[PDB]
């Protein structure tokens, strides 16, 4: 799992899920796959895009992982796998 | 071998505080203990400093005057009571949730329980006020 190209969209759906509902042993382990998914999306708003939303943003998971789609899409970064 | 994890009662009053609240938490001293969460928490025993920082976020995942103003995954976050997330601008490295702070430091004689010397923080602006 080192880039978001490693994941399959599904896969990736499943990581932010995760996160989103705070799915985890520790806030230890929360903030661990905060900055591992920050990591991958190499997206500028960061944890923001789960945190932080800019007002009308769907921030539901499905919701983010289509603006990290989008994004990486547009800005000639590679897409998930296959 | 660390004052703040020896037990006592939470004592204070807090502030009243309105939709801004995590807003001034990157500001001056960082935003008050809320008034309400003082009323939830005085004269509860905490075994720990992180007991009780456990419980302020699980009552603020319960007061929807306080709880409103986080989005879904930060309130998932707090009902676990687990320390929000900041805005990444207020981040730094592996600190990315908001950090209580004393205002009269523990080691100067500062108060571990005491709502009234107790502040909520960004990353960012607690580090600057540890270095002036
Ligand atoms: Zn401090």
């Amino acid at each position: 799992k080192h880039s978001i190209s490693d994941y399959t969209e599904a896969e990736f759906l499943q990581l932010v899920t995760t996160i989103c509902n705070a799915d985890t042993s520790s806030e230890e382990e929360l903030v661990k796959l905060v900055t591992h998914f920050e990591e991958m999306t190499e997206h500028p708003s960061g944890s923001d895009l789960i945190y932080a939303p800019k007002e009308g943003d769907d921030d539901s998971p499905s919701g983010i992982v289509n603006t990290v789609k989008q994004w990486r899409a547009a800005n000639g970064k590679s897409g998930f796998k296959q | 071998e660390s004052k703040r994890n020896k037990p006592g009662k939470a004592t204070g009053k807090g502030k009243p505080v309105g939709d801004k609240w995590l807003d001034d938490a990157g500001k001056d001293s960082g935003a008050p203990i809320p008034d309400r969460i003082a009323d939830k928490l005085r004269d509860k025993e905490f075994k720990s400093f992180d007991d009780f920082r456990k419980a302020v976020w699980e009552e603020v995942s319960k007061d929807p005057e306080l709880s409103k103003n986080l989005n879904p995954s930060n309130k998932s976050s707090v009902s676990k009571g687990y320390s929000p997330f900041t805005p990444k601008n207020q981040q730094v490295g592996g600190r990315k949730v908001y950090e209580l702070h004393h205002d009269k430091p523990i080691s100067q004689g500062g108060e571990v329980y005491d709502m009234d010397n107790i502040r909520v923080t960004t990353p960012k602006r607690h580090i600057d006020i540890h270095r002036g």
